[PDB]
């Protein structure tokens, strides 16, 4: 076999995929005619702003060869000159979201400014116009693109190794960890609502802003071994000590609900965040509206943003639900912004 | 109600409005529910 | 999967119409070459301007045979206005069929009439059979529908999760290193004097914990005595044990290798060992197999034997390993034990 | 030897002079198609692994 062979040559083809689709209401009711342009809206792929791409179909295709064959292209719109190249596939939805007709070209095409290339006459219009079909929902033609622009043009002489010592990981958390479950000769005395732990000053300063202003004021001269917390129950601020130390929560999902209030309570931005991403992974209807009352509450971002999403998503249900008139009638600015953000989602109608 | 979802963009501006998100909540409710059920699907 | 919709709603327009003359028998009179109707409007502030005129007479050739109706654009000041007209009939008694429609349309221009000449015999239409005369009176409708093209949207349906920021434990304790907030021990080094924490080194580096954890805290806590290490290689030491990162090792590896055995370090250990490990030149592997036999480096030492069993050739020559046999007879063993059954045994 | 294979590629049955500015090998190795069959578990991530010995 022989493994390792020294060399780990890995040179890579950077492909951006990115997807786009197209859905033009009553699309056979009038839609133009001979020729003409029904230009697309220029896209990009979302990372960084430099390649700009857009669809431009024509229900009669330009030409009398395209006549009953609608002649769809792909153009180039702007991008620091470079010869972009790509392939790309064209393809035809339906209502319920599933693909029904695909074409892919077969080779990147080269591309620059002002070129375009794409499937010319692609599909028979008498096809697509069979209502029987079901490729007309509510007089509704979708279309879907993926462009896959490929560079290449990278490479890597692998990594020689030449060198056998083992430098064993990092274990900087796991010792921590060691200073606070063992406990280690701590300095400062932390009690939760009858439980006694004893934990140190310098960690907790370092790792929890709300700490370090309680420590560093006033609790020097004269009670900075004992602090009370008489706030958040002993059995999570556990794993609030065990975030401050090592820097991980392993048993977080089980009670998420309240460590979000214990971690924006003290400031810890990182562990908030991640309470914010073990309550948004199990939203459901019938509690997102107990989800989004929480991260307004508990000043959450993300998680507010994103309740707020599925909310405007699952409307249909969620009013149903008790949660909802809990939130009417308790926190009307919430439904306000509920209803705002659902406004902007359906601003041109 | 169909009057103030057509007319949203610029009726939420408005200063009847902020008045009557805290003097009423079920209008602003009514109101949400009008456009979420009685509308809707927009793409997503 | 979803990055970018653009719906563009084509603007589409519609609105009604209707015409009844009570007395069509005999709604002639004046020999019927056309009706002047009474124009009418809808949208937006009924700024489209229209009126239905009928030619029911033969003012044609084919005329007298098929009856006529005809759309004519009274006023607007676009000259484009194409629209989509479909004439038909609200069904005074049961007819909803009869009412054939065009599809295509015209660009109608300010004070032009584009429309079609040919809709339905004359004969039939006026006989009662068929129930075109409803009380003497018929009804007509056109749905004109108007369109325009100026429609775009943007789009993102951005496909987004929240992202937790990377750990940030070392970074967070390397700065408490910097700033020394809440120290609780003096080390004391060569004339400089660090401050630091005693949990922290009690945890990293078991000797530390040895010369503290013994109550004798006053004594030693508030002024423990370093006294071997020098001031650069010291700073660095509390780096690594502070934040787990050791930033200009490779320059230092020699004295920075006998610091970390000192106090047992047991991964900067292996770090300096790797800086030497990569280092071993033809001339300098008696200074690197001497410093890891000395500080009980095991790798580097293996390393080092090997490197030397592999350029004996060459080192042999070289003064320090002259040296190095004068006052080392034991390391000249190993080396030879190590090359005694491996790396030679052939012959 | 992602998954299991250790054969399915040739040899070089004969020692050939090398020289400078030239180059050497083989070219009847394997159908396209076949390569990019993944029944054959030739494309593991859509990637093609090697294992030179010279």
């Amino acid at each position: 076999s022989g493994p390792v062979a020294e060399s780990w040559c890995y040179t890579q083809i950077k492909v951006v995929k990115f997807s786009y689709m197209w859905t033009i209401n009553n699309f056979s009711f009038c839609r133009e005619k001979m020729g003409e342009v029904i230009k697309s809206s220029t896209f990009s792929s979302g990372a960084n702003d430099k390649l700009k791409w857009c669809l431009r179909v024509n229900p009669k295709g330009l030409d009398e060869e395209s006549k009953d064959y609608l002649s769809l292209y792909l153009l180039l719109v702007s991008c620091p000159k470079s010869e972009v190249r790509a392939k790309f596939k064209f393809s035809i939805l339906n209502a319920k979201g599933e693909e029904t007709k695909a074409m892919e070209s077969q080779r990147a095409y080269r591309f620059v400014q002002g070129k375009d290339w794409g499937f010319k006459k692609f599909i028979r219009r008498d096809f697509l116009l069979d209502e029987a079909n079901g490729l007309l929902p509510d007089d509704k033609l979708t279309l879907f693109c993926e462009v896959s622009v490929v560079q290449d043009s990278v490479n890597i002489s692998g990594q020689n190794t030449m060198n056998m010592v083992k430098v064993p990981e990092c274990r900087l958390a796991d010792e921590l960890g060691g200073l606070w479950e063992n406990s280690r000769f701590t300095d400062c005395c932390l009690c939760v609502a009858g439980q006694e732990f004893q934990a140190h000053k310098a960690i907790l300063a370092a790792r929890s802003p709300v700490f370090s202003a309680m420590f560093e004021h006033e609790m020097e001269e004269s009670k900075k071994n004992r602090v009370e917390i008489n706030d958040v129950e002993p059995e999570v601020f556990k794993e609030m000590m065990c975030f401050i130390y090592t820097g991980k929560a392993p048993n977080l999902d089980k009670m998420a609900d309240d460590l979000l209030a214990a971690a924006d309570k003290y400031a810890l931005e990182r562990l908030k965040v991640m309470c914010e991403d073990a309550l948004c992974s199990n939203l459901s209807v019938e509690n997102a509206a107990e989800i989004l009352i929480l991260a307004d509450l508990h000043s959450a971002d993300q998680l507010k943003t994103q309740a707020v999403d599925f909310i405007n998503y699952h409307a249909s249900d969620v009013l149903e639900t008790s949660g909802w008139k809990s939130m009417v009638v308790s926190h009307p600015h919430l439904v306000a912004e509920a209803y705002r953000s659902l406004a902007s989602a359906q601003c041109p109608f | 109600v169909d009057f103030i979802n057509y007319h949203a963009s610029d009726v939420l501006e408005t200063s009847g409005w902020k008045s009557m998100v805290v003097s009423h909540p079920h209008l602003v409710a009514e109101a949400y529910r009008s456009l979420a059920s009685a509308q809707c699907p927009f793409l997503g």
